[PDB]
């Protein structure tokens, strides 16, 4: 953010180590609930990942 | 004023100026604010930040 640095997130990747390449490819959702910017501790969806 | 027990003589009482004696009145002085003020002028403050 411009104006005060709090850096409003936009995505979250997970890293592929070489012990977890099974694992990760085993997950299709992904449900999320976090702090939003004017709201409060809403829950957003369970969309698909986008890899 | 001159009290005096027991009978007393006087004569020849003068008064006379000698010179000027200096002083000094009422100013708008050193106005060192406090201690506290200055810690409730920094009470509102921002960190500007490099991303």
């Amino acid at each position: 953010n411009p104006s005060t640095g709090n850096t409003y997130i936009n995505g979250m990747y997970f890293a592929p180590t070489q012990t977890n390449k099974e694992a990760l490819d085993y997950i299709q959702k992904y449900r999320v609930e976090a702090t939003l910017q004017y709201s409060g501790f809403k829950d957003i969806g369970t969309k698909d990942k986008e890899m | 004023t001159l009290i005096g027990s027991g009978t007393t003589y006087l004569d020849n009482l003068s008064i006379t100026e000698l010179n000027s004696t200096p002083e000094i009145l009422d100013e708008p002085e050193v106005k060192i604010p406090t201690d506290q003020e200055i810690m409730d002028a920094h009470k509102i403050y921002f960190a500007d930040l490099n991303f």
